This record gives structure tokens, sequence and C-alpha cells, in this order.
């Protein structure tokens, strides 16, 4: 293409069709735009295109030309710059400045290319991070200077301070040395109160860029300047008054009256706490008279979004709430502060009304930080008697539904069951529900009276709304257990009584549906209650068995977690027999369970099992609880014995895809009622566990039988995934027992040696696509648990498991995601708990076992990744401790090396800075086994070095050699200061850890000082 | 004396013979994968003045169309592998994307039941659509 | 009529991914790193007409970084990705932010906290807040599930049209007029445990 001639550097580079690309792909579209970009992207990256950039910035008729000189420029300066010769450096660093100063001086160019502008100010300030103070003393007596001769230039000064003080203060800690950015924090200090003069100077003198440039500068060094040039100056009064009047300066003084509100400062001066108190003074005083006052309507004035209003509001929000956090105490007790107190909080609660999530947040965490000290602070909380009542109003008001009520309103106004979960709005539930507790605390007399009384108009009709009966119901649940089991009692009588009334006087499926969710919610938040009304716990729950025929599957699929989350509380008055009943309910509620779950959808019907099990293990009695289990069991029981008859028959019964439904069915019970019961479902266990194993190799025959005649798409085919599912379920439930066994014995004895049986060698001899991850995960629970009782066993699943699935998973890092994940937690836990079963295996399959760890950690999966070092960690623990035996020596010998390079490798490479941590602790641990002399035998084959030579000695020369070739563009003496320092600080991680991030800055760029290493 | 007071779907004309939500795709012939096109509600619309059926499917929330087509008669709604609820037919002029485009497109649902409703519904559409 | 929307973020935060789900519906489960900038038009329906954004889906990893921010000039409007499943992009979140405002410096920025369907998150939603000095809207969202996937465009919208009641409306629908298919038949449907 035509465009692709700025490509060929031998020869000279026509600025015109550099400007024609760079349109093209700014101003272009579709493949012209596309083959544009890669031939902007390839120019910008020859190492030589900065030689360009004078010609481009002098010649060039296009702004973004020139920018993307000054981006060509900045990669140079922040990477290349030490290797210039210095004649080069002068002299990028005259055109630069040269540059600015002439594009400044030009008032159009100045009113019309702010991007270039900004853009070379940023170029500068690299230069200066490269070059300043120590070849550059004079450049702040000569801004300063600059900065009185033209308005432009001391606007343009500004921004260049800016930036300055965000690179060496903000940013400095990911991108600099600590030794560097200790160097510029120091030497923007010492000349601090020459550009805190310039600073003020310009403030008081009063054009108005060139003041919100200032202001925006100002901003910057309150997050380091000492205080004093705060609270000893006139600059308070300045920001608090004059700067809050105009709109134009309004927003950034806000900003930095936030910033002032958490410089540090001195807890006794009286002085200081005067002047604290007077800028807030002036700052309210500012907003109620030249921007709203205390009783506007904010809620509406955010909706419109006018102009700036709703960055405007989310400011004082921020203001506020960070000033009175800190200083209200000093507003607290003067009688004369009180009204500025009160106005400041009044504010808030109008802030608070606006409709948007994350500005209520800000205002809800802190109204959070409010009431708990109130609720603490003696002699505070009468102060705040009516802000805090108008604050139950809004939280009452705005409540968010919590996780439990499944029901929603549809855009075509019916009451539906929701498609998913509102995953975004627990949090929000949790912390209005921590303020609303702390409300009620506070006065439990206003809370209850605006809640019956917001009641009373739902019932009467005058605010019925599905809003409102929703918001009253998740706030009244929300704060159970505040008050007195007594008043408790009572209130929820009123409560419940009026919900009664409201369902009857609404007519219709929606309004039924919506009045019985909230019915629902209401009674499941207080089993406090439930435990002392049986008549009534017993009532609640047959209506909650009435509701599981709805059609609404909104209110039936609420029923059934309503009857849990009741059971997981008041569990103990199922189980026993109540005064005046003929026998406990759990006897009741088993006989009718094919009735009452008859038109339930199977998970619903489990999660009904699943309670029945959590009441059943309130028996202690072992007879009692057993026959309790078996009861429950019969229907699945009955089930399971008829299909066990039948398939070990014929089994091409089991061939039926209905069948394949119903035993997926039976074990899914069993593993509901097992998630319960845990160690008291062995019995049941008992009763199907040998049938269950046959069963699993039957089901295993035929999806192998399947593969074999269809080909791997079988296991696509729901025939197949069905058969799958079974396997699955019986591994789950097989699990879920061992995981909460307390008799380990039988397991052991009993259960392990059937199932390693049944599940090894059909996982081994399965094609990599037939296998099911959940082996492995079942395998790592066994191995948990009981696998220090079985070493052999442990050893059959390595055997069984291991090399088949490292080879599945080496040869990238996607295929077969959750094979990877069990498999690293299963080597995991056998390195923990059974490390014996590692010291057996043969030579080969040990050194593919050290392959495995460093694949792990070369993984951006965090779940592998972690894994993988805490395994390395684990290994080396492992093998010091066998001290000087011969497997330990010859593991250093052939293994040491490998584990140094390839984590040096993770922690070098840029791709792996999640594992920084953990990477750092594991080199830690592997130089320290050095330095304290616990390799028993030398790293070094023999004549490679002098005989009495040290392994301290080796290891050094073999890192230097290691980083010299790996980063070439480093010298000599950074790596023998880098080696020197990480060395000496293996004992102390966050030193070490320092000295790491420092050497990953210097990896970067060129002519890093070897002396930033000496950092203390 | 009396006070003054204060001072397009396309589918107005069409009968609604049949919703149900629904996952649709597209098959990418050069890679052989299925992509998903859109999630939502599956409408067979019936036009009041030409009594033609089309299927009408538009994405949540965006409600931008994913299926726009005439439920044609040649037409065949073919099994998937991996699937017991959804069907795959050949399409020659579906508009949802502006020109008519041919796809082979798969549509799945919740439940086998609305799989096959959907197939009833679709047949019955089809035998409409011949008239 | 049209707007340049600019996307940033770490590498794997799933910015094409959100991207692709916007213009053809699908769901992406390959992560192709992003080579500079990938440019695409994206139209929505609203009742104040269409509003277009041509957006500039750019490269998170600094090794295919391109222009950089040479890709923001005069960006109209902006969305920062992370991953709640990832600690360190949501730490970076400052540098991006920081080298965005650089070259606009008043433009609506949308912040997203991507991948929630992921069960075991680890940037805890008190942990989210960024934002709030910034003047940044954000959002929990999901290119997998779909959560929250169209708040972002329809938030920038009401800034960019100035109509804080502007909302999405549907699209008028106008009337429509080979060994291929056994292959798309035995090609498995993906997903087959969704809901959906
Ligand atoms: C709509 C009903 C309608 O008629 O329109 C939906 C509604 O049925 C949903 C109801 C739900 C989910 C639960 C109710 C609250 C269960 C009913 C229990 C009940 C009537 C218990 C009786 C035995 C009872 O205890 C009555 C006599 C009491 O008055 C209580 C309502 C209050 C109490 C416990 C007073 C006390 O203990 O002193
Ligand atoms: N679970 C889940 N995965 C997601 C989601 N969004 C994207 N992904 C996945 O994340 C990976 C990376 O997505 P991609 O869009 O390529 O990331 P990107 O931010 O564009 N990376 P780059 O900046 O390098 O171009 C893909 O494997 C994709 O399937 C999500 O919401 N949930
Ligand atoms: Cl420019
Ligand atoms: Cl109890
Ligand atoms: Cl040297
Ligand atoms: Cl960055
Ligand atoms: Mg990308």
């Amino acid at each position: 293409g035509a465009m692709e001639g700025i490509l060929d550097f031998s020869n000279d580079l026509d600025i015109a069709l550099l400007d024609q690309v760079v349109s093209t792909f700014y101003q272009g579209s579709g493949v012209q735009q596309k083959q544009a970009q890669e031939i902007l992207t390839k120019f910008q990256d020859n190492p030589d295109a900065w030689q360009k950039a004078d010609q481009i910035l002098q010649f060039s008729t296009n702004p973004q030309s020139k920018f993307i000189a000054l981006s060509i420029l900045d990669k140079l300066i922040t990477r290349k710059w030490k290797l210039l010769p210095n004649d080069h450096r002068i002299g990028i660093r005259n055109f630069v400045v040269g540059m600015i100063i002439s594009m400044c001086q030009d008032d159009e160019v100045f009113k019309t290319q702010k991007n270039l502008i900004n853009k070379s100010d940023l170029t500068l300030v690299q230069i200066l991070k490269q070059e300043w103070p120590q070849n550059w003393p004079e450049f702040i007596p000569e801004l300063i200077g600059s900065s009185s001769s033209s308005v432009n230039v001391c606007e343009n000064n500004m921004i260049v301070l800016k930036l300055l003080s965000e690179e060496v203060f903000d940013f400095s800690a990911e991108q600099m040395t600590q030794a560097k950015a200790l160097h510029l924090k120091n030497s923007m200090s010492k000349e601090f109160e020459q550009i805190f003069k310039l600073c003020f100077q310009v403030l008081e003198q009063g054009s108005s860029s060139l003041i919100v440039a200032t202001l925006e500068s100002l901003l910057r060094y309150l997050h380091w300047i000492p205080y004093r040039y705060i609270y000893e100056t006139n600059i308070l009064e300045l920001l608090s008054t004059k700067f809050m009047t105009s709109p134009d300066t309004r927003a950034i003084t806000l900003k930095c009256l936030t910033e002032v509100s958490n410089l540090k400062i001195p807890q006794d001066n009286d002085l200081i706490k005067r002047q604290t108190v007077l800028f807030f003074q002036n700052t309210l005083q500012q907003i109620a008279t030249s921007v709203m006052p205390v009783t506007a309507d904010l809620k509406a004035t955010y909706a419109n979004a006018n102009g700036n209003d709703q960055s405007f509001l989310q400011d004082l929000a921020m203001f506020l709430t960070t000033y009175l956090a800190r200083n209200r105490a000093l507003l607290e007790s003067d009688e004369s502060l009180r009204e500025l107190l009160l106005n400041a909080h009044q504010y808030l609660i109008q802030l608070s009304k606006i409709e948007e999530r994350e500005l209520f947040k800000t205002t809800l965490d802190y109204w959070h930080n409010l009431v708990a000290d109130l609720f603490y602070e003696p002699l505070k909380k009468h102060i705040y008697e009516e802000i805090c009542s108008q604050l139950r109003l809004v939280i009452i008001e705005n409540m968010v539904r919590p996780e439990e009520v499944l029901v929603v309103e549809n855009d075509e106004g019916e009451i539906v069951r929701e498609f998913v979960k509102e995953s975004d709005t627990i949090q929000l539930y949790k912390s209005e529900r921590e303020v609303l507790v702390y409300l009620t605390h506070l006065n439990v007399i206003d809370t209850e009276e605006i809640m019956i009384s917001k009641l009373a108009r739902q019932i009467d009709g005058s605010e019925w709304s599905w809003h409102n009966i929703n918001t009253l119901s998740w706030a009244i649940g929300s704060i159970s257990g505040t008050m007195s089991e007594d008043t408790e009692k009572r209130f929820v009588v009123t409560v419940i009584k009026d919900l009664l009334d409201l369902c009857v006087k609404k007519r219709g499926k929606d309004n039924k549906a919506v009045v019985a969710s909230d019915i629902m919610y209401v009674v499941g938040q207080y089993p406090r209650f439930l435990k002392a009304h049986w008549n009534f716990l017993r009532t609640v729950i047959l209506k909650l068995f009435e509701f599981m025929h709805e059609t609404h599957e909104g209110v039936q699929d609420m029923a059934c977690d309503t009857f849990i989350k009741i059971v997981q509380k008041c569990k103990y008055h199922f189980v026993i027999q109540q005064p005046r009943e003929s026998e406990p309910f759990i006897q009741t509620i088993i006989r009718d369970i094919q009735k009452t779950t008859a038109d339930l959808q199977p998970q619903q019907v489990h999660t009904f099992y699943k309670a029945c099990g959590i009441i059943i293990s309130e028996e202690r009695s072992v007879a009692e609880r057993n026959r309790l289990l078996s009861d429950l069991m019969q229907l699945p029981n009955m089930a399971w014995d008829t299909i066990v008859e039948q398939s070990t028959a014929n089994p091409t019964l089991l061939l039926d895809s209905e069948t394949v439904k119903i035993i997926a069915n039976i074990i899914k019970t069993n593993v509901a009622v097992c998630t319960s019961m845990g160690a008291d479902f062995y019995p049941q266990l008992g009763h199907i566990y040998y049938n269950m194993l046959q069963l699993y190799r039957a089901v295993s025959s035929m999806i192998s039988a399947q593969v074999a005649a269809e080909g791997l798409i079988a296991t696509k085919t729901p025939k197949v995934r069905g058969l799958r599912t079974i396997k699955k379920e019986i591994l789950k439930l097989v699990e879920t027992y061992i995981s909460k066994a307390r008799n380990l014995d039988d397991v052991v004895k009993v259960l392990v040696e059937p199932l390693l049986n049944a599940v090894l060698e059909d996982y081994m001899n399965n094609v990599p696509d037939a296998r099911d991850a959940e082996v492995l995960n079942c395998m790592t629970t066994v191995v948990e648990k009981v696998g220090h009782m079985i070493p052999q066993g442990v050893i059959l699943i390595l055997q069984s498991v291991f090399e088949c699935t490292l080879d599945m998973i080496n040869k990238d890092f996607t295929e077969y995601p959750e094979h990877r994940v069990e498999f690293y937690k299963l080597l995991k836990v056998i390195n923990e708990k059974s490390f014996a079963a590692f010291l057996e295996l043969p030579p080969a399959a040990f050194k593919l076992f050290v392959d495995a760890i460093c694949w792990a950690f070369k993984h951006n999966n965090r779940d592998v990744e972690v894994n993988g070092l805490q395994i390395a960690l684990d290994l080396v623990k492992n093998i010091e401790r066998m001290g000087n035996v011969p497997f330990a020596n010859e593991f250093h010998k052939n293994y040491f090396f490998i584990f140094v390079s390839e984590t040096f490798f993770v922690l070098t490479d840029s791709d792996h800075k999640s594992g920084f941590s953990k990477q750092a602790l594991l080199l830690m641990k592997l130089i320290s086994l050095v330095y304290d002399n616990k390799i028993s035998v030398p790293l070094y084959q023999e004549a490679e070095v002098p005989q009495g030579t040290s392994n301290q000695v080796y290891l050094s020369q073999y890192l230097a050699n290691m980083l010299s070739n790996a980063f070439p563009h480093l010298t000599s003496e950074q790596i023998a200061s880098f080696l020197s320092a990480l060395t000496k600080q293996c004992k102390d991680l966050v030193v070490f850890k320092g000295t790491l991030r420092d050497f990953l800055v210097q990896i970067k760029e060129v002519g890093g000082d070897p002396t930033d290493y000496l950092f203390a | 004396i009396h006070f003054e007071p204060v001072v397009k779907t396309m589918e107005e004309d069409e009968e609604v013979l049949y919703k149900v939500r629904a996952k649709l795709f597209r098959f990418d012939k050069d890679a052989k994968e299925w992509k998903e096109r859109g999630t939502g509600d599956c409408k067979f619309l019936k036009n009041k003045k030409t009594n033609k059926v089309r299927i009408l499917m538009r994405r949540d929330k965006t409600l931008k169309i994913c299926a726009n087509h005439i439920i044609a008669p040649e037409y065949t709604l073919k099994p998937n592998v991996g699937s017991d609820r959804s069907w795959v037919y050949a399409c020659t002029a579906d508009i949802a994307e502006g020109e008519a485009e041919a796809f082979t497109f798969a549509i799945r649902f919740g439940s086998k039941e609305n799989a096959d409703k959907f197939k009833e519904e679709f047949e019955k559409a089809q035998e409409i659509n011949k008239k | 009529v049209q707007f340049k929307l600019v996307l940033v973020g770490d590498g794997g935060t799933g910015k094409t991914t959100f991207v692709k789900r916007h213009l053809t519906g699908e769901f992406e489960k390959k992560y192709v790193a992003t080579l500079g900038v990938e440019v695409h038009p994206l139209v929505f329906h609203t009742n104040r007409g269409p509003i277009k954004f041509n957006v500039w889906d750019t490269a998170g990893q600094e090794k295919f970084g391109g222009l950089r921010d040479g890709y923001y000039i005069q960006a109209q409007c902006a969305i920062i990705m992370f991953d709640v499943t990832s600690r360190v992009t949501y730490k970076n979140v400052p540098n991006w932010h920081r080298d965005l405002v650089r070259v606009c410096e008043n433009i609506p920025i949308v912040l997203c906290g991507n991948k929630v369907d992921i069960k075991d998150r680890k940037v805890k939603a008190k942990s989210i807040v960024f934002h709030r000095k910034k003047n940044l809207q954000y959002y929990d969202i999901s290119a997998k599930s779909n959560y929250n996937f169209e708040k972002p465009f329809l938030w920038l919208a009401r800034k960019l049209i100035g109509d804080p009641n502007l909302e999405f409306v549907a699209m008028p629908a106008l009337a429509p007029p080979e060994h291929d298919l056994e292959v798309a038949q035995t090609t498995a449907l993906p997903d087959e445990d969704d809901d959906l």
C-alpha cells in the first residue's frame, strides 16, 4: 500500500504521508482504518522512530501526528534514556521545552491544541524523572520565573507541577525503585516553599482558567505537603469563601477541601480546631447562599441532571461525609456550633434521598459510622434524634429486595419469579439492615411507630402499592433481633394480623403473590417468635405446604426456601412431641411427604428432604434417629430397591432415559439428606453402598459402550450425560459423607477399598473426554480425611490418576479446566498428608511431579497457580524435614536450581503478577536453605569449582549468570548488588519483597543505579 | 367558564399466536461451532392483512431483533445431537441484521415440553402459511 | 448521531467478549488477546432515536498495547473494565483512569466489574470505591450471564444525549420475505447445562 511508505527508514520521512496515515486512522473507518492502525503501530515501535520526532514536531500539520511523536519519545525516555549520548539528551530536552514555550505563546494554539500541550507536559515530566534535580537544578526557580512573564505559560506551568506531583507521590510506588522515589520526594519537598509561594500568589491575585489549573495542582499537593502550609496561611479562608462562590472554581475547591479534611493535624491544638470548624462553617454558608438551601429537593435536582449538578452533588456528599466522620466531635459540644452540625446533616439526609445506588452507598457508609458511634458514645444520641428519625424513613422507604424474596415485577406489570439472582444488591441489603438495626436500638418506639403506621396506610389503601408493601415488609423482617422478646411478641402479632387482613382484601394472583412473598419473608425472619408459638409455627408450615401446590412458581419456590430457613432455626420444635399433639411434627411430615411434594420440581423435593434431615439430626438417641432416617428414606429406598432388582437382571433397562432420571433423583435425594445429616447418615449409606458401587460400574460400562459405538460425540448426547450424572452424584454422595464422617475406622475398613476398586481403573482406562473430574475431587476428600490411615491406597490413587491426568492438561493452559483444578488440589493434599506416596514413585514419575508443579505456577488461573506455589513450598518443607539422607541430597542436586530458576521466571515475566507474594516466599525459602547451610551436599559437581567452596558462593555465581543471560541489558554491578541485597534479606520477607520489586523496576529500563539495592 | 387545561414496533398489525422464552444460535460454517445470537421471547406473529405467520425474537433488555423470518412450509425442525430440548433448521431469508441472509439456526428452550410445544406450534403455523 | 467510546482495562478482563456480546449476541469462550485496538460501530435504538457508538476496544496486555493513550484522543466517553475474580485488575484501575483522563479531561466514564457469574469472587463489593471521588458510574456486570450488560451503554447514552429519561426501545420489525445441515445437527450446542 501507498501508506506503508513511512515504514522504510532507508528513505527520508514523508511527513505529508504520515499525516495521511494518521488521519486515515483517527478519521477513517473499516479496512483502511485497520491497515492504517497497523502501519502506525509498526512505525511507532521502530527502535529508531524517535529520531524522526523533531522532524514531525517541526513540520507536521496534524496534532495527532505530533501526539504520536511524543509517545515515541516517551518510550525512549522511560526505557532507554541513559543509553543516549549526552548531546542527544540535551537536544531532546531543549526541543521539548522549546515546543512547550512556543505553543503557549501562540494563544490560538494554546486554546485549540490542549491535548498536544498536556502530552508535551507529560513528556517533559518523564524527562524530569530521569534528570531532575541532579542534572537540572534550576528547573523550579526558572519555571517560577517564567510564570510571571505570561498568563498562558503560568497556567501551563501549573499543569506541569500537577503532573510532576502525581508522578512522584501518587504513582511512584509501582514505577520507581524505593531509592529513586525517595530521592524525587525529597527533591520536591526541598523546593516546595517556592512552589507554594507562586501558588498562593496566583490564588490571591485572582483569569478563571489559571485559577482552576492552580487549584487542580493544589489538590495533588494536599496528598503530601506539610499541614502548616494549609493552616498557617490564609489559604483555608480563600478556599472556603472566594473559590466556593464561582461555579468554575467550586468543583475543584470542594475536592481540595475534602482532601484538607484529611491532612495530618495535631489533636490538642485549640487554634487548629478553630480553623477546621471555620472552613466548614464558611463552606456550608456558601452552599446555602450560592447553591441551594437545606430544604431543597436534591432528589429532583439530581434526576434533572442539568450541567454538572450530579458531580457537584456527589462531591458535596464526599465532602460532608469525610469531614463529619473525622470532625463532627468538634461541633457537638459548643451550643453555637449546633445549627451547623445539624444543617450539615440535613444536607446529608437530602443527599440520601437521591436515586443513585452508588451515591446511596456513600451516604449509607456515613450513616453507619454515625449510628455505630451513637450506640456507644455517652450523651450523643439526643443531639441527632431528629436526624435519626428522618433517616429511619429514608432507609425504610429505600430497602432493597433481600436474597430470599424470589418474586419481582416484570415490564408487563405481572409479578413473576426472577430469571436470575440480583447478585449486586446482596451487600447493599446487608448495609441497610445494619444501619436500620442500629436506628431501631437508638429509638425502638419511633421505629415501631413509623412501621406500624406505614402498615396502617397500606390496609386503609391510602399508600397501597407493591413498592410500598414490599419495602415495609423487607424493613420489618430486617430488624429482627432488635426488640425484646416481649415487644417483638406484640409487634409481630400486630404486623402478621395486618398482613393477613391485607391478603384477604387483595383480589387476584399478582396481589396474592406479592403479599404471600412478604408474609413468608417476615415469618422466616422471626424464629424466636416461632419457637415460642407452636400453634402458629405449625399452621405456618401447613400453609407453606399449601404453597407447594401453587401454580405460581415464584411462590412455590419461596415456600420451599422458607420451609428450610424456618427449620434451620426451629428444628427442635419439630422433633419433640408438643403439648397436646399426638406425635412429633416430623412424623406427620414424613408420613405425608408424597402428597406434600407431589407438584414440586425434583430439586425442590431434594431441598424438602434436606430440611427433614436437619430435624432428624436433632434426635440424639441412636435407635430413634436411625428409624426416623429410614422412614424419611422410604420412597427413595423403595424406588431404589426395584431399580436395583430390575437393573441387575437386565442391563438394558438401565438403557431407558426415564430410568436414568429416576436413578439420578434417588442419589440426589441421598446427597441432600447426607448434606444435612453428615455423620448420622451412615446407616442409610450402608443400605445402598454396595449396590450403588455396582451401579457405578454398570453405568461406566454403558458409557464406554456408547463412546465405542457412536464416537466421542456420544459424551454430548442426553443419554450419556444422564449416565455421567449418575456417576457424578454417586461420587458427590460418597464425598459428602466422608467429608463429615466421625468414624474414620469405618471409612477405611468398609468404604475405601470398594470405592477405589470401583472408580480408579475406570477413570484410568477411559478416554480423556470420558473421564470425570469429580473422581479427583472425591479422592482429595478421601486423602484429606483418612489418607494417613491408607498409605497404600494413596499410592494406588496416584498410580491411577497422576500420569494420565497430567497428559490431559500439559499441552496448553485451557483444555480440561475442571480436571486441571481438581488435579492440583489432589496433589496438594497428597503432598501435605501422605508425602511417603511421592517417595515411592519411580525417578521418572517424580520428575513429572516436579514438572507438574512448575507447570502449575505458569498458569494464569488462580485456582491452579496458588496450589502450584503452595505445593512447591510444602515440597521443600517435606524434603527439608527429611534431613541429611540420600533422597534429599539427590532432590537438591536434581531440582534445587529448577525451582529457583522457574520461580525467577514467573517473578520477572510480567504475566504472573497475582502470584508475587507466594513466589517471593518460595524464593526466600530456597535462598534461605543455602544461606543457612541446610543443603548437605555441593549443588555443584566437582571440578566445576574448588573443592572447599560453599553453596552460597556457587548459588551467587549461578544466579549472576542466569540473570546476566536472561536480562542482558543489565550491568554486572546491577546484578551483583541485587543478588547481595536479596541474599542478605532472605530472613525478612517485607524487605526481600521490596528488593524484588526494585529489580522488577530496573529490568524495564537501562542504566538503573546499583546503589538502589542498598535502600533501607 | 371553561378553564383551558395545561397542554413504532411494526408488530402493530399482528396477532401473537405463540410466545416462549428461548436461546437462539446460528451455525458458523467456517469454524464448526454454534454461536449464540440472542436470548428472549420467541414470538409467532400472524399478520391480520395477509394471514402470513412469522417468527420474531428480540433480545432481553436491548430488545434487538435476533430472528425475523417467515415460518416457511419447506422448513423442517431437526434434533441436535447434544440436546433433547432444541431444534435445528435451515432458514433462507432472515432479516434480523438487515439484508436477507441464509442461516442454519438452532433454538433451545427451558424444557423438552417447551421444545415439543414449539414444534407443534411451528408446524401449525406452516399449515396457516400454506392456505 | 455518533460517539467515540474507548474501552480500557487489564488483559483478560473481558472487554472484547463484552463488546462481541453486544454486536452479535455471542459469547466467546476463548481468550484471543486484542492487538492494539479493534474498532466497532454499535447502534442502540432509543426513545430519542438511534445512537451510534464507535467502540475502540483497546488492548490490555502491555506487550500488545500499540498506540496506548494515542487511542484515547477525542474519545467522547469510556468504559474502564476490571475482573472481580482478579484483584490485580482492580488495583490497576487507577492506572487506566489516570492515563485516560490525562487525554480526555471531561468525559463520562463507566467503571465495570466483570465476571460476577464466577462463584468465587475476589474483589469484594465493599472494596469497590475508586469511582466515588472520580465521578465514575459503577456496575457489577457479566458478559457471560448478561447481568447488567446493557447498563453501561444506557448510562453513557443518557449522559451524551443529555436526557435522564432516555430508554432503549424495540427496533421496528419489517415484514420478512448442501451437506451444511448434517454438520450443524452433529455439532453439539454449547452449555447444555444452562437454564436456557
Ligand atoms: C393470603 C391469605 C388470604 O386469606 O388472603 C396469603 C396468606 O395466607 C399467607 C399466609 C402465610 C404465609 C402464613 C400465615 C400467617 C399462617 C397462618 C397462621 C395462623 C392463622 C395461625 C393461627 C393458629 C393463629 O395463631 C391466629 C389465631 C393468631 O391470631 C395469629 C395470626 C397471631 C398470633 C400468633 C397471636 C398470638 O399468639 O397471640
Ligand atoms: N466467566 C466469565 N468469563 C468471561 C466473562 N467475560 C469474558 N470472559 C472470558 O474472559 C477471557 C478474556 O476475555 P477477552 O474479552 O478476550 O478479554 P480482553 O479484556 O478483551 N483481553 P485483551 O485486553 O488482552 O484484549 C475469555 O476467555 C472470555 O471467555 C464473564 O463475564 N464471565
Ligand atoms: Cl493531539
Ligand atoms: Cl430449634
Ligand atoms: Cl558493571
Ligand atoms: Cl496501565
Ligand atoms: Mg480484547
